[PDB]
């Protein structure tokens, strides 16, 4: 017998499946004998200390900056002063160095939120002593001469002694639930082209800068013994909080410039001497 | 997993020869050091073979065998007076062949598994360094009859760097020293052959 | 030629990588 | 101070924090490149994008896309050196014609090439095609569907593959030179015709041997206005 | 000495050791060949590739692909002389046009032709 | 790709009145000097005493840096008609011949001292097969190809078959 | 084994799905990682005084 | 008994390096040999260190340690055609220092523990050689800074002698060879120190 097939359906043809989607379903064709055969990880697999998420990369301690503190530095003087942006280090000049992992990986996402931890380690002995404060200012900056304005903001005082470290949590209070990245989401200028207001007029986004500032002041001056150094150095470590968040994948802000060479066909391209 | 398949013959351990400690040549730490400058760097286990600790009993089995797996520990000892202050970081980098120029920063040192030595408190540091190489085994020795395609004796690099420079007081000691130790916690050896001088 | 083919003799070894003895490459 | 409440899942239930899910999003390798039937065919090295494929200001102009270095995927692959598992390529032909284009896998041999290239410097490849040698192949028909999604397997001797090297053009030992790839993919045309190639991770893919962030540079500040005129 | 442990299934679960699974992977016979409507049509002999279809250095140039001898499938068929069962052909036209091309089977008659 | 042990069976073409001792050496990561037997004795060996039994089984093990070894010969060679090859043609090879420095050697332990009644110079058959845990992977173009009595086909019987 | 797929059906190709229809089914492609991920209204939602219909 | 008391530290075994067989240079057995004439003689383990089997893996632990106990086995292989006949005896003599001239006869060889090799049947012989020395340990290596009062590396002597001369037929082979093998069955080592070249 040869009966007819009465069943039918309306269909919409598409070129690919799950091409934008990172997960779901795939239209993949295996270049194997057995189409269900996959690469084995029975013997050799991932190591347990390795990160699974990009947030776990943002939970690694990285040296943000360092600064010196001396016995001549009077009370009220701003030792440290910056804009705590995980987006950019500077708004006004070129950067070239070894960026923190949390600022590196934040440079991939368009949006960020949550608290940002700072750990201040002090390069000293047990015979250095003196009091400093940690200030977190929102919606406004304080005058450098006026310490009293900074005392009103969210602060944490530390007494230098035997313990030469202090943990600190920079909170997250803004008008928005999430802050967006200051740097551009797409920059096609690669070869350091001379930029004018016409070129700035056709930017992909606008640099929505932040006026949030982290400052560290002298409460009581470093009064060391004569036997030890007068001018010590402070390590300022930084990572994302345990409730840190990221969203919206975009072009990377930072990009490697140290020891980069383009590839060439091995070994036709003059490899054989 | 890769041990039993890649080696038809069973591998041997020499716990008496391997698990003991072994010093190497010292490290001078000056006040003249800047940030991200190398005090020392080692290509293990080649720099425990050729240069440092030639006639150690730890280097007895490395003559005869041509393959092996290597899990180490490295205890570092700092000794400076209480009127100094400085920070020294030491990290490890697995399969560092043709990757010594890049990710060599103190930032990468913080990111990779490391130890953090203060030079005033005179603490010690223990680097548990497992075996993570892109093959089953690493080749032990070079030879004049061997192939020149595979670079032996390098599955990891040690990096001893200034994290923050050493500072001293008035008329203080201008430098202090650090003595590195090492030992083998899991040393398995395949491919028995006639013995040779170590590099 | 391409100068990137070989590392110069002063800072290299027989395997054409940076010497572990040489510190100031950084 | 208070740690507060997280903002994960507040806007929408589209979490993009996973490493593999970043790596599974595709990247453009070759944008509108020619195929010459005079040669054997276009060669693609089986490796994820990284600082290897990074364009520099004022170097030799390759056939690669320039902003590959600045993609998120390459940025993640500049943190890990080890990787294992299959990869998925999406190839698109710039044609409507019936003349098919054969895509043939090559396993790990040792060499590391790309672009249109002659094999063993001959002057004829139609009578002796690479796609009819014995290797695994799948053909594209532009008249039916000018795209495809092939999945190149991990067929090599190594427990992990090398992502990147400190110098791409350094003439070091040749056996360790070949650990940057796991073979090649071959594209063979009939006539001179344009195409584009995309790369993404397979379902089975893994990265390890974490190094952390290298030395970087930026100048994005210079190409935007602030919100104070 | 110890026989050791096998490496089958270590890398992946794609085993290619079976004979038939090698033979089921396709081989190119004719690469970009002309069809003339003046004649009856192109003839294909129903046989697997072997040393019969093997090209030699400096012989008469046939319409066949040269590296057929050097394919794995022909190499396996140079170990066995007997074979039985159906075969599968995949034909590709180099055209977009509406004019159809009829493929017609011929059973065992006796003759042995091609082209 | 290939892996696993490879068996050798040495059959000796002799009588029961030939006698003498030989050794079987398997050397990895290095070769020994031909003058120095003592270097070869250190490697993985198996000594055989020639007598009544004129055969010996042997298992060549598998110890290397990798889990699987790759084939030395090329995966695709489009050169068919024995074209004169230069460094330019070698520069555009599909792969690189990753050669092995593993060696199998058989030495004299004690010299063959036969009776005068029989032959002085005997012959040895060296048989070879893959082990029971031998493995293969990754289909590619054949290395070897038949050259003995190969003729191309032609249309039967239009092409001058009828006399 | 490599058996043949004998199953088949007659199909009518259309360019879009639910293009005139305000409700029913959609042929939408999400520009997200997770294709089933939607915009959350768990915290911020519609106000109860607001109209649902045009009536 | 004497092991644990004489050594404060515990002794180590290297079964992988020690229990394997090892050939040495051959022995020519001629028809020109008379009764009670030496084919070979060895001062173990010195003649397995200095002269024969220098670069053996069995000789790896003998660099670093300065004391040890040694129980050996020695398999000898004879290979002559069926148209010959001869008798070779091999005995052992414990603590043979300043006693090689006397009790060196084939009679003393019969009296002491021995093996009896026929050169026609082509038999093998196994000498289980235990440790019987007039101290707790034997000193392993000589050294230019060491004392000259104690003679190291000699706790026993091997003696390979003609018991009855080799005879051959008409136009037969005028000589046949014997290959000695050896291995260590119980090798315990005390006194770890820096490694040296073996004699």
């Amino acid at each position: 017998d040869k009966p007819k097939d009465v069943s039918s359906i309306t269909i919409i043809p598409k070129p690919r499946l799950g091409f934008p989607h990172g997960k779901g379903k795939s239209d993949a064709v295996a270049m194997r004998v057995n189409p269900v055969a996959l690469t084995s990880f029975q013997d050799v697999s991932a190591y347990p200390d390795e990160p699974r998420t990009t947030l776990d990369i943002a939970r690694i301690w990285g040296l943000r900056s360092t600064f010196n503190w001396g016995s001549g530095d009077e009370h009220g003087k701003e030792l440290f002063n910056t804009v705590l942006d995980p987006g950019l280090r500077f708004y006004d000049q070129d950067y070239e160095g070894q960026i923190t992992p949390m600022e590196y990986v934040t440079g991939l996402y368009n949006f960020w939120s949550g608290p940002i931890e700072l750990r201040f380690d002090f390069v000293s002995n047990a015979f250095h002593t003196g009091t400093v404060i940690i200030s977190a200012e929102y919606n406004r900056s304080s005058t450098n001469t006026d310490e009293c304005q900074s005392h009103s903001t969210y602060t944490k005082t530390f007494h230098l002694g035997e313990q030469k470290s202090v943990h600190f949590t920079v909170p997250y209070i803004y008008d928005t639930v999430v802050r967006r990245n200051t740097a551009s989401a797409y920059l096609p200028v690669t070869d350091y082209d001379k930029v004018d207001n016409v070129s700035r007029a056709q930017a992909m986004g606008i640099r929505a800068e932040s006026k949030m500032r982290v400052k560290v002041r002298v409460v009581n001056v470093l009064r060391p013994v004569a036997s030890t150094t007068s001018t010590i150095e402070v390590l300022v470590y930084m990572r994302g909080g345990k409730n840190y968040a990221l969203h919206g994948l975009k072009q990377s802000t930072y990009w490697p410039s140290n020891s980069v060479v383009p590839i060439d066909s091995f070994p036709p391209d003059g490899y054989d001497p | 997993g890769d041990l039993v398949i890649a080696s038809s013959e069973p591998t041997q351990q020499f716990r008496s020869l391997t698990n003991r400690w072994m010093p190497i040549n010292s490290i001078r730490v000056t006040v003249n050091g800047k940030r991200n400058d190398l005090l020392a760097q080692y290509y293990i286990p080649e720099d425990f073979l050729s240069t440092h600790a030639k006639c150690a009993p730890n280097t007895i089995p490395f003559e005869t065998y041509v393959y092996g797996k290597y899990e180490l520990e490295m205890k570092f000892v700092a000794n400076g007076n209480k009127f100094q202050c400085g920070k020294v970081i030491i990290s490890v980098k697995f399969d560092s062949y043709q990757a010594d120029n890049i990710n060599t920063g103190f930032q990468a040192a913080l990111s990779r598994p490391h130890i953090m030595l203060d030079l005033s408190t005179n603490n010690e540091g223990v680097l548990k360094i497992p075996f993570r190489y892109h093959r089953a085994f690493v080749r032990n020795q070079t030879h004049k009859t061997a192939t020149a395609g595979v670079r032996p004796g390098k599955f990891a690099s040690i990096y001893v760097q200034v994290l923050s420079p050493l500072q001293t007081g008035e008329g203080g000691a201008n430098d202090m020293f650090i003595r590195p130790f090492y030992r083998y916690t899991r040393a398995e050896f395949a491919g028995m052959s006639y013995k040779v001088p170590l590099t | 030629d391409n100068p990137h083919r070989f590392l110069p003799a002063n800072v290299s070894n027989r395997w054409n990588e940076y010497s572990s003895a040489y510190l100031p490459r950084v | 101070f208070s740690d507060g409440v997280t903002a994960m899942g507040f806007q929408s239930l589209d979490t993009q924090v996973s490493i593999k899910d970043i790596l599974r999003r595709p990247v453009l390798l070759f944008n509108h490149v020619e195929l010459d039937p005079d040669y054997t065919g276009f060669f693609i090295p089986i490796m994820p994008p990284s600082r290897m494929m990074q364009y520099k200001s004022g170097d030799k102009e390759t056939s690669f896309q320039r902003l590959i270095g600045r993609t998120p995927q390459a940025a993640i692959m500049n943190l890990f050196r080890f990787w294992r598992g299959s990869l998925r390529y999406t190839i698109i032909i710039h044609s409507t014609d019936g003349h098919p284009i054969y895509v043939t896998h090559v396993p790990h041999t040792g060499n590391r090439v790309y672009g249109l290239m002659k094999v063993n410097n001959l002057h004829e490849y139609t009578k002796v095609p690479i796609f009819g040698c014995g290797l695994t192949t799948e053909m594209i028909i532009p008249s039916v569907n000018p795209s495809i999604c092939v999945e190149v397997p991990f067929d090599t001797e190594n427990n992990w593959a090398v992502t990147f090297d400190e110098d791409a053009q350094r003439n070091y030992s040749w056996r360790d030179k070949g650990d940057t790839v796991t073979g090649h993919l071959v594209v063979t045309p009939v006539v001179s015709v344009y195409m584009s190639v995309w790369v993404e991770a397979g379902d089975d893919f893994e990265v390890s041997n974490f190094y952390g962030p290298p030395s970087v540079k930026t100048n994005d500040w210079n190409y935007a206005f602030s919100d104070e005129h």
